[PDB]
């Protein structure tokens, strides 16, 4: 079985990041809809150690500021290697995708939503790879 | 020593060796071999001697265990079934240890009287001089009969 | 002839997985259709030793949670190397494609349906490669 | 001139395969058409030694079982290296493309039709590469 | 010893060698060879001697088994039928073991009387001195007849 | 020994060698060669000697079988007809075995009387002394005639 990869690295620096779980709930008392007035509940936590890297190409959809008919919108993304388990959304449930807070190109800090998670069930070592997309500015995603 | 203590002692001396590497049945096999040859029950003075030989034989069986299998003749490996790749490149390690162990028997039992009679000088002790002198089978220089025997030359080593 | 590849590996860990065969049957007594009320019959079994790996890219169709007009749907896939023979569906018959149970990105376990099987008839060694797609959530595939 | 490649290999195993030539004929006595009731004539033969390999990617058109509006259709293909000469169809003639029998993903055996043949006229050594596509299930191709 | 214990004892001594590597028939073949040359049923004093030769002969047959096959002459391998790749690199190991085993017979049986008569000095024992002297075929320095024989020189080694 | 036993014995001694590596016809060819030279039917005392030479000749034929083919002069290989690649890099193995076999003939038959007359000392045996002395063709130091022959010097080695 794997031995070296089953232990923490000692050459490349790694950092911890903050995250938060997400659910949703219905608030309207009389509306007949599952949506109602949707609300999201958060529960914070942290990842043991992570590595953050940017997109490699220069494709038009990967550029940071984009020109739309309204104005120069904003976009960011990352690829993350981590030893913590993060989950995407699951259907027929009230759980949403986990989010984690990282620096952006504008100098601030914003939340990124997990979109793709990679796992190797037959190997055993707990090492994962994630792909993240920054939440739209002015909202908390979906 | 009883049959259960020997496995307990050998495993500790061999650095906590596991059962799969060496079974408890094989240890008894070598332990029993030196028991019948040295009748330990009859004479308990051979406890260190039988114990030292038992450990050495076990190391010999460990060396031959690497032989008769693929471990001895291989020095490379490469597995690649996709994104998983592993490459690594105890037969030789057990060799010099056996050589080292035979030179430091005190590691097993300090009472083995090892390294006591390296240098021997003859004719400097009365005990050794008379034992050789009084031996009826001894033949020394004062018995040179020459052509034919004469009564002027002794036929026995011991003095009258 | 091949010798080394005709034996089980001794460096990379491998695991066994569970599977199940699939047929179908008509139930309606009077309906004139081959479909009738379709039913599927299962017979479980296991694969001797397997290796599971995820998709390598980040293409939009390979992401786990996808945004549709209804809601954040779910998607997963894998690539598997195995020494057991698994079969796809065959036409003009009542046999369906084999399925096998593997972990998913949401933390649960779900069935994956074999879609592509690769074989090397001229080599002889029984080593195969499969490509699998997770069954739609809430159903048993087709 | 090439020497080593002008002789049979001695490390990689090779197998022989069966094939069959194909013509066509008109049967209707009064129909004014070249087609008439078309028929195909076969003459079997074998290839001296061959190597079979599957498609390398996972493109949607290379998957084995495909979902159509009728039902889960079937598809297979291969790449073959051989030292026998096989011919494609030629226009203005009554000769059709050669076919050869190989194992499929469903566990059976079916006929594959030669579609692309590669030759190196300036080199001299008789080594060829072919690309094959499995005949539609329930028919004998075209 | 009976025909069944020899296989059981040989396998343990050889570190649990498997059946496919050495068949039980071949062990009997070498065991039977020394039984008829040492008539073990008539004289049981040769049990350690017959056992030692049997194990050595088995190792010799093991070495020649690596020869006459492809195992001896190859020192690389490489397999690839797709994404699976394997590369690795007992004829050499069985060689030195035979040399080592020939130098440590006590590993088989301690009662082989190994390493007892290395150094021989003549004329220092009465038993050996008279054995040569009384030998009727012995020819020593006192028999130098010269040009032609004379009755002044002895024709027999033993004293009258 | 009959014609069928020799193939059975040689194959076992050579580690179960197969028919394609060495045919049964070639073994008979070397077996027959030593039969007519040593007339085994007339004198059955040469059974071990004829058997030992037969095996050695077979090993010699094995070495020359690697020669006269491509096996001896190649030490690399590489096949690649697509996704299948194989690369590997007994002529030299049969060499030292023949050298080793000539030094351990007891592996074939222990009754070969090997290694018995290494050291020879002359003039220390009556049997050897008189055989040389009584040889009519012998010429020793007591025959130095010098300038011209004289009746004072013997012309025969043996004493009157």
């Amino acid at each position: 079985a794997y031995s070296l990869l089953s232990s923490r690295n000692r050459l490349i620096p790694r950092v911890e990041v903050q995250c938060r779980k997400r659910e949703w709930v219905k608030t309207d008392p009389d509306s007949p809809f599952l949506n109602g007035g949707r609300e999201v509940l958060y529960t914070p936590f942290t990842a043991v150690e992570c590595t953050v890297q940017p997109m490699r190409g220069k494709a038009i959809r990967d550029q940071n500021n984009q020109l739309m008919i309204g104005g120069e919108e904003d976009y960011d993304s990352y690829t993350v290697y981590s030893e913590t388990l993060l989950f995407r959304a699951r259907e027929g449930t009230e759980h949403l995708s986990d989010q984690m807070l990282l620096p952006d190109s504008g100098g601030g800090q914003t939340w990124f939503t997990v979109m793709k998670a990679d796992m190797y069930p037959s190997s055993g070592v707990p090492r994962y790879r994630y792909y993240l997309i920054a939440v739209p500015v002015g909202t908390e995603g979906g | 020593m009883t049959n259960e203590q020997v496995i307990e002692l050998v495993r500790v001396l061999l650095g906590g060796i596991t059962t799969e590497e060496i079974s408890d049945q094989t240890i008894i096999f070598f332990w029993t071999k030196w028991k019948l040859t040295y009748d330990l029950d009859n004479r308990p003075e051979k406890i260190p001697a039988a114990l030292y030989n038992t450990v050495v034989d076990c190391v010999r069986w460990l060396i031959v265990q690497e032989v008769s299998s693929g471990n001895s003749s291989i020095r490379e490996r490469f597995e690649k079934i996709g994104d998983e790749t592993i490459s690594v490149k105890s037969w030789e390690s057990w060799k010099d240890f056996l050589d080292w162990l035979e030179l430091n028997p005190d590691y097993i039992d300090p009472s083995l009287a090892f390294n006591s009679s390296l240098v021997i000088i003859g004719g400097v002790r009365k005990d050794e001089f008379f034992r050789v002198k009084n031996n009826p089978n001894s033949y020394n220089g004062f018995m040179e009969q020459g052509v034919y025997p004469t009564p002027a030359i002794p036929k026995q080593s011991a003095w009258p």
